[PDB]
């Protein structure tokens, strides 16, 4: 599955 | 001498030249904080000045605790130190202390206000969750988790924060705990009961519901209505519970009008949840069942950290190296049931900086 590594902080 | 005066808002900053270009990012519950550049290291770091620390037996105990705790806690989710210094030379000269620490991209109060997805939200919950588990793994409760105190990186990391209160359950209540944010104050706090490692989870509860609802769970217009608001949502507490609350409070809390309480199946519809459709363990009903076990009035029936991490929604990110992580060991000087003078917190606090650099 593996965790994500993003997060559009705008 | 080698520091410089940075005209910031009110009290002016006298930080090393290492730190340049200071802008304000916030003002915690101690001093203030800026997001400056630390050339010497190459990366933006947060400098926190506790202008005049030892004003009284309060801003001096929350400090010595903040100090030690800062240097003792190391974890992927629990923010780390970096540097601590005092612009003053002599033993007497001392009257201020600056703290340099890491610096993310934003604070949770930025995610709260955005439409996450599942794998993600569950990761932060896990993320934030673990850090908590860790901190507890030393008998240390934070008692203040709230967006204003949670930070997520663009790479989707995340860190706890402000160890200004986070103490250990050694003493009980106080009819002056008004310092810990209302909307995130737990029943055992509100009702002046007596906290344990759990309390922190409730915070985490009023969090998720915020990462889901977008509104704050239980508003409150005074510490006394807070209750009249939490219970209006989760129903009036089970009689046994009553027997727990102190004598007085019991009477009042008992007089309150009776409330049915709503099932979390309505408190958080299937709609307020990230597209429920992927990787089993996840699923909306799990994000909820999670809450279902955190948002709990009776403190003794609230899903503790472990079981949380050990929960269908969270669990999928487990990994002993960052959960069952080594316990952040404490020396043998910390005092939670002991106080001194200000000229003593000085010696102590001053002798608690110096060496550091
Ligand atoms: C508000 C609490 O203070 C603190 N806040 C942080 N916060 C961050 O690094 C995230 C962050 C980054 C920003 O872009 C540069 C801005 Br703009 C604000 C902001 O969030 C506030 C880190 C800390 N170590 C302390 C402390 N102490």
């Amino acid at each position: 599955p593996k965790r994500p590594t993003t997060l559009n902080l705008f | 001498n080698n520091f410089y005066s940075v005209e910031i808002g009110d009290s002016t900053f006298t930080v090393l030249k290492r730190y340049q270009n200071l802008k304000p990012i916030g003002s915690g519950a101690q001093g203030i904080v800026c997001a400056a550049y630390d050339a010497i290291l190459e990366r933006n770091v947060a400098i926190k000045k506790l202008s005049r620390p030892f004003q009284n037996q309060t801003h001096a105990k929350r400090a010595y605790r903040e100090l030690v705790l800062m240097k003792c806690v190391n974890h992927k989710n629990i923010i780390g130190l970096l540097n601590v210094f005092t612009p003053q030379k002599s033993l007497e000269e001392f009257q201020d202390v600056y703290i340099v620490m890491e610096l993310m991209d934003a604070n949770l109060c930025q995610v709260i206000q955005m439409e996450l997805d599942h794998e993600r939200m569950s990761y932060l919950l896990y993320q934030m969750l673990c850090g908590i588990k860790h901190l507890h793994s030393a008998g240390i409760i934070h008692r203040d988790l709230k967006p204003s105190n949670i930070v997520v990186k663009s790479d989707c990391t995340l860190k706890i924060l402000d160890f200004g209160l986070a103490r250990t359950a050694g003493t009980s209540f106080m009819m002056e705990p008004e310092v810990v944010t209302r909307y995130y104050r737990a029943p055992e706090v509100i009702l002046g009961m007596g906290y344990k490692e759990n309390v922190d989870l409730w915070s985490v509860g009023c969090i998720m519901g915020e990462m889901v609802c977008h509104k704050i769970l239980f508003p409150g217009r005074d510490y006394i209505d807070q209750w009249n608001k939490v219970i209006e949502q989760l129903g009036t507490p089970c009689p046994e519970f009553m027997k727990k609350l102190q004598p007085t409070v019991r009477t009042y809390v008992e007089n309150r009008p009776k409330y049915a309480g709503y099932s979390f199946e309505k408190l958080f519809p299937d709609v307020l949840f990230p597209a429920d459709s992927e990787h089993n363990k996840l699923k909306a009903s799990q994000a909820r069942d999670l809450l279902s076990k955190m948002l709990v009035i009776d403190a003794s029936k609230r899903i503790s950290v472990d079981e949380a991490l050990q929960h269908p929604y969270i669990n999928v990110w487990y990994d002993p190296s960052e959960a069952e992580a080594p316990p952040p060991k404490i020396p043998d000087k910390q005092l939670d049931e002991r106080e001194h003078t200000i000229e003593e917190w000085k010696e102590l606090i001053y002798k608690e900086v110096m060496d550091l650099e």
